[PDB]
């Protein structure tokens, strides 16, 4: 049961490197709001429906305090520390699964989810002696999974070892999602399902900025719209930004846990059942 | 159109045959099918419970057991993936609940360009638009297409399936190839493969990607059991056919395009 | 159509501007381009030797060096991937040798179905047919398409390219995504990516699959060199632009469909 | 410099298991024709243009003697031993490359050319402890390449090792090629180029049985039609079956050797050159 602290680390990084930001952080109480949020999140230790809603409330409080400062008073923040808020939130929510799942999960944070291996030999002698190979992986905002160590030895016997991460759930977190970002995901999804067919893949957005006509839902498991609002509303008459929806975080928590709770690949279970996944 | 691919096959075999026709009448084939067809007809929509799906499967085996023996006796030759190899690619061909439409058991695969000349390209450029004959297709709906005044009539599919007696490794590879093409044309579409018995020649496990499910109707470990003339006899299990509601569920889902 | 995407951009900037227009006249921009455009015009078809390709590149750098400084001074804002980022997506736009035709710098990506209602599906079903705006496209040729009396004007491409100043890892991934779609629509087609300088942020090597070539016009190891305000200055090397005959060769090959 | 003897082994297999065939082999001198061919092939030791033509002549002689027996007198022969003739012929032609290439190539015969690796975890504990993975490979009629040993260890430290073959050239051999077999290849090609992008892939046919309109040549490197004849000619007036064309075998030999003779993957050679492959 550990935490990586994605957002907090980046707040720590920024306060040494960017003295504009460092000054603004302390001046407007970014640090205090964060510490409140961090410790308030660590306080909720059971995982019934109600408990999760309490966790969501802590997230909403933090964003209300901190995001208006980022938007109006900093340049290098929108895609530098803002998106890591959701990333760290999910670190908290899933920090207590080892007990439930009944084994030590090493990966519950952003990491690179394995997609494929392919062989690119420099020359003929190379191919035969020990060929160079390449591992493609996608950066994901939040991965639950295990690590392994891939290895190739050629005719010349000296090994090539790469540290890879084979995911159970991969989650993308955006402030608002538009179609060129969805299409990024749509292409990931194909590749990720091929790498780990029983990997679950979610897209987590607060706002939707999608192109009218029917979006393909194809191959992405679920797409979350946590604030139930269109992005065009943000500048419209009588706008009030909705809170991140605790029922959908709860849905996600349940679907994850259900995914973790099942039997995934089983040749004999295919027979008797019929169906693979 | 009321497509019984198999009964149309009977219409055709009886008409062209004569010797096959005398065989049908003496072997009670049309009758045997009618007995089977009527027992399923008893199973209606209200009767599409778990109990009814099993009752239908029992009747199916009665028929297929009698069908097989006529081909597998001394009567005689052209009786392979023609007759028996088209009994299972029909079943609950028509639903009731959603029942949007479909667009038949074939689907428009894709298109390529193949013009002879520069002048011909301006006049009307040659294309080659594919469509394979799959076992059974259920579609969402609907079109035709025109390309430089060349019109071709479009099927857009929700589900596709082959039905085979047995699956080996090298066939499974080619089946994988078919599915890649399918998914390219029609993103959302499910592809199923349905077989009775499984003959995985290497024990090595099989290609997950792009095949959206494979089903074993007999749940039978190896085909060889059945092939080997012996005590070993398979069973068409109703529970296996019951869990092919995945198709129905998916089809229904696409009708209701909302939030 | 004589498409200069960049000179049309000049036509448009001068027309809408006024302040930008006074800047063009004083900065010698149209003139500077005309000087450049005329020097290339000296390089004809007989002159498409190794020597001529280098002479053209020398003139190109003269112009692009003068173009950059006008945007990169105090004159002023909307001057990004608009003006500067459309000088290299033209060049040898017209051949001579084969010169079949083409079909512009955009290509028809693919199609999906999106109907509101059952009645609407029968009436005329809604589709969504894609076409991205790529930097430069050369096509084989030619069509239009009609779907239920909905007509859309078809480009079938031989080559496609983007031109960028610098390539990082995460952009390369999305560029890979674009190419998968492209190859699905048009099997044979080559996809190139062309950039001046390379910024591989992780040293980890890059995605071979579906990108049919990437070219470095500067052969420059890192963008940071150029970005870092310092002694370090890149060179647009003619030899790099000379080896983009791969495109011409492929296009020509498809014309002659024989044995 | 070894040989596997694809066809000869299958002749040896058949003469113990099928007493109809065993009787026919000895009766009609299949064994003798083969031994003539085997030893006559081993005799040609230089690899200039002329030498290769001599090798091709030996192949043509053998098929003339043996194939009429197979067609008229045996049932289990057409796809049981006939296609292995071309497979063994290429074993001979390439049996003398170790000297030229300057290192020991382990694979010069039919084998399974690696396509992909993917992770299929049985459950969550499994994924974390040591996940099960799957290697897809295509049977090819003739592969030149090296072998390697792929390895995965999980949290529980105990390794999973699979013997894989990473190809330089993969070759398919058919008597006559029709489109459903080509489409099999067209799909292999995509996957093989992805596994080993600098793998060369050829289709070797004697006769062409292709569907009129323009075939896609896309992604298969070269397609060989060694007898320069359509399959429909085989039953037509005044038909004489042409010999396998030594100029095309020579083309193949040269293109292979050229492929083996080059530099394949090089990051610094990309820079200076511009182009990857």
């Amino acid at each position: 049961n550990p935490l990586v602290y994605t957002h907090g680390g980046k707040l720590e990084r920024k306060s040494k490197k960017d003295k504009t930001a460092s000054k603004v952080f302390e001046e407007f109480g970014v640090m205090e709001a964060y510490n409140c949020w961090k410790e308030a999140s660590l306080c909720i230790q059971q995982r019934d429906k109600d408990s999760v809603l309490k966790l969501v409330a802590a997230l909403n409080t933090y964003k209300d305090a901190v995001e208006p400062i980022f938007d109006s008073r900093l340049n290098s923040a929108q895609e530098v520390l803002q998106p890591s808020i959701l990333e760290e939130f999910f670190e908290y929510l899933f920090s207590r699964i080892d007990s439930i799942v009944g084994v030590n999960i090493p990966i519950r944070h952003p990491a690179k989810g394995y997609l494929s291996l392919s062989f690119n030999p420099h020359n003929i002698e190379t191919l035969i002696q020990s060929p160079e190979y390449t591992v493609r992986a996608k950066d994901h905002d939040f991965i639950i999974g295990g690590s392994a160590k891939l290895t190739i030895q050629g005719h010349g016997g000296e090994g090539e070892t790469t540290n890879i991460v084979v995911p159970a759930v991969a989650i993308e977190c955006k402030r608002y999602l538009e179609r060129n970002m969805l299409d990024e995901c749509a292409g990931t999804a194909e590749r990720l399902k091929r790498a780990t067919p029983y990997c679950l893949y979610f897209v987590v957005a607060e706002y939707l900025k999608l192109d009218d006509g029917a979006p393909e839902l194809t191959e992405i498991d679920e797409i979350y719209i946590l604030r139930h609002q269109r992005n065009s509303e943000r500048n419209k008459p009588g706008f009030k930004p909705n809170p991140i929806d605790g029922e959908l975080i709860w849905d996600l928590y349940q679907e994850v846990m259900n995914h973790l709770g099942k039997i995934w690949w089983d040749p004999n279970s295919a027979l008797q059942r019929g169906k693979v996944f | 159109f009321f497509i019984y691919e198999q009964l149309s096959h009977k219409k055709n075999l009886e008409q062209k045959g004569k010797n096959a026709f005398d065989e049908e009448t003496e072997e009670l084939v049309r009758q045997a099918k009618s007995g089977y067809h009527a027992f399923i007809e008893g199973i209606n929509y209200d009767e599409v419970t778990k109990l009814d799906l099993n009752s239908s499967v029992a009747a199916l085996e009665d028929y297929i057991s009698i069908a097989k023996e006529i081909e597998k006796k001394h009567k005689m030759f052209n009786w392979r993936s023609d007759y028996a190899g088209s009994i299972i690619p029909e079943f609950l061909y028509r639903i009731v609940h959603v029942a949007t439409v479909k667009a038949g058991l074939k689907p428009i695969f894709s298109t390529r360009n193949t013009i002879i000349e520069i002048s011909g390209a301006a006049h009307r450029e040659g294309l080659q638009i594919r469509r394979k004959n799959e076992d059974f297709a259920l579609g969402f709906h609907e079109v035709d297409v025109k390309i430089a005044s060349e019109s071709h009539r479009v099927i857009s599919l929700a589900v596709a399936c082959e039905v085979k007696t047995n699956i080996d490794k090298n066939k499974l590879n080619g089946l994988d190839f078919s599915a890649e093409r399918m998914k390219r044309t029609y993103p959302g579409s499910a592809y199923f493969l349905i077989t009775e018995t499984l003959d995985f020649s290497p024990d090595e496990n099989h290609s997950s990607g792009l095949i959206d499910e494979i089903y074993v109707l007999r749940k039978q470990v190896r085909t060889k059991n059945r092939v080997q003339k012996a005590p070993l006899c398979p069973s068409v299990f109703a529970e296996l056919l019951e869990d092919i509601l995945e198709i129905s569920y998916r089809a229904s889902n696409v009708k209701g395009h909302v939030y």
